[PDB]
């Protein structure tokens, strides 16, 4: 009864605004911009990073099922947003996000939205209800990185530093499909291997011994699928 | 799995259960396998903020917990509207069946329901879930003998290692605790609610009956004996304590006012209705009673469950 949320790379290759003959540069653009959406009106509104994450994870599973060229990525930015803080228990009214969408979008930004953004973003609802399956209940990688960092023992200093260099990484890696790749678990623990590299930290120094640090946090991760997730976050400061 | 796609047309409304929350519920067979289902509306055509956040809560609740005992939604269906949430179909309710009359439940009847029932709590207490809303209408039990926990709308989850909202039983199941203003209560308001239904499968009526929390306190007090600090050294934390106090200190007279059930019964249902809620029996040690010990459900039969109502 529980759906399967992670594509290939292959998979990713083929989603329904490729085949309707969109570049994946602009696809990856337009989830950029949809997902940098959710979040800036989120914040706005003092909502909680589950909060935003959910209304960002619905976003890049709704368009694995439907393409950008027949449904406009702010309006279901909103709609996305707007469902997940019933969801995440911080509900926020319709009419707010929408006027807080108005207030940071352009004249034709905000022209997806119709005459009636309001029932536009309501009508948009049932069509995400269904295509996530109502599969509302999502982890994100936040809860493993503040997890796992809790059993590092050493520098204080050096520790919160890697955590908080980790924090950003999880804010950038919304704006990919890594949601749709890989479990918040192998995200969080990526974000911790990138952010110890970046500051030249040796993690297992922290641990037990010494080694694969990240083999007492989770299963058989081949260190290939850490650098992979580490080069689609640097990627995006390219 | 994938949930939300199929349409209502795959169903035929029989008749109208009930009405909950959300909506009605309604009575339908499936046009494809025959299988009877009970249909939730859940309307989001006039609602002012989209999809109810109330079925929104009890949709996530019902697809973490698995179990013979919970009620098992099976899909979520739409028409081409509205959306319907779809649950294996049960036969009876036992509010119903005690109003009725038509039935009587036997000590072998009463310590299968009451296994089922505990088995089914514990599982939702070992994964920290409230349900809030246990009574007799929301106890569901089939032909075959099986027995179910349902509507998981106001279930929430517990911290196990935070406060709730205070009014949230039926007040012929609440607990003494809610009535005097606790808000950062325990699974321990769900036993007592089973308490109250233990004894009212013995009685066809609740024990409880009153319909102002006032009137119910000295009620439970009557029984029970009076909440004192003698007995449950936090009385004096509750908020509602001084100004919502019984006439006098009774006694507790449980072990005779229901002396006519069997000793081991007896003892739980004590052990259930115990005023301190700190002293009061876990779901798990419930079915650990020398009432459920043991009792083994394969080696029992169903009971004389009729099949037509002047409805
Ligand atoms: C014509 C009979 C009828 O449908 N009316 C009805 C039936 C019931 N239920 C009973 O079990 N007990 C009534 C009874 C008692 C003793 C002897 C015979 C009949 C239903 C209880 C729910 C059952 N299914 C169910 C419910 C919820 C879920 C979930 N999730 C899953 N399955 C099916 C049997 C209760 C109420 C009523 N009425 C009749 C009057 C109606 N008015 C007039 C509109 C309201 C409900
Ligand atoms: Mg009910």
């Amino acid at each position: 009864t529980k759906p399967c949320w992670y594509w290939d790379k292959k998979d990713l290759a083929h989603t329904p605004s490729q085949l309707e003959g969109l570049d994946p540069a602009t696809e990856a653009r337009y989830r950029r911009e949809g997902a940098r959406f959710i979040f800036d009106v989120g914040t706005r509104l003092g909502l909680h990073y589950d909060t935003l994450a959910t209304g960002i994870i619905y976003f890049h599973r709704f368009y694995m099922f439907h393409s950008f060229k027949q449904f406009p990525r702010y309006v279901t930015g909103a709609c996305c947003l707007f469902l997940a803080g019933k969801v995440e228990e911080t509900p926020k009214k319709c009419k707010d996000i929408i006027k807080t969408a108005r207030s940071l979008l352009n004249d034709v930004q905000f022209g997806q939205f119709g005459d009636d953004p309001k029932e536009e973003v309501m009508v948009l609802e049932r069509i995400l209800l269904q295509t996530i399956k109502f599969d509302l209940q999502v982890e994100h990688p936040y809860q493993f990185l503040l997890k796992y960092a809790k059993q590092l023992k050493g520098d204080k200093n050096k520790i919160q530093k890697l955590v908080q260099m980790a924090w950003t990484f999880v804010n950038d890696s919304l704006c990919t499909t890594l949601s749709l790749q890989w479990e918040p678990e192998i995200i969080a623990v990526a974000v911790m291997y990138l952010a110890g590299r970046l500051c030249k930290f040796e993690i297992q120094e922290w641990t037990s011994k010494p080694r694969r640090w990240w083999e007492q946090f989770v299963q058989d991760v081949p260190v290939d699928v850490l650098e992979d997730i580490c080069h689609q976050i640097l990627d995006l400061y390219s | 799995s994938d949930w939300g796609k199929r349409c209502v047309d795959k169903f035929d409304i029989i008749g109208i259960i009930g009405e909950g929350t959300y909506g009605q519920v309604y009575k339908a067979k499936d046009k494809d396998t025959g299988e009877l289902v009970a249909l939730k509306k859940v309307r989001l055509d006039n609602e002012k903020e989209g999809f109810p956040i109330t079925a929104i809560r009890e949709i996530k609740i019902l697809r973490q917990l698995i179990h013979r005992s919970v009620v098992n939604m099976k899909e979520i269906v739409t028409d081409k509207g509205a959306f319907y949430l779809v649950f294996e179909y049960m036969d009876h309710d036992l509010m119903g069946l005690l109003e009725s009359g038509l039935v009587h439940f036997s000590e072998d009847h009463i310590k299968s329901f009451m296994k089922q029932l505990m088995e089914g709590l514990e599982y939702c207490h070992k994964k920290n879930f409230l349900h809030r809303d246990i009574k007799c209408s929301n106890i569901l039990l089939n032909n075959s003998g099986q027995i179910k926990l349902a509507d998981f709308g106001l279930a929430r989850l517990y911290n196990s290692e935070r406060p709730y909202t205070n009014k949230v039983i039926t007040l012929w199941y609440r607990p003494p605790e809610l009535l005097l203003g606790e808000e950062r209560y325990t699974p321990a308001i769900d036993v007592w609610s089973c308490g109250c239904i233990l004894g009212e499968l013995f009685t066809k009526k609740p024990i409880f009956q009153a319909n102002l929390e006032l009137a119910q306190l000295e009620l439970i007090s009557r029984l029970c004996g009076s909440p004192c600090p003698a007995v449950w050294p936090d009385v004096i934390k509750l908020p509602y304590f001084n100004t919502m106090k019984p006439k006098k200190q009774y006694r507790r007279r449980l072990r005779e006012e229901f002396s006519f059930i069997p000793s081991a019964a007896l003892d739980l249902l004590d052990h259930m209705l115990t005023l301190d809620p700190s002293k009061r029996c876990t779901a798990e040690q419930t079915l650990q009673s020398d009432f459920l010990k043991d009792v083994e459900l394969s080696k029992m039969a169903p009971p004389d469950l009729p099949h037509w109502q002047d409805c």
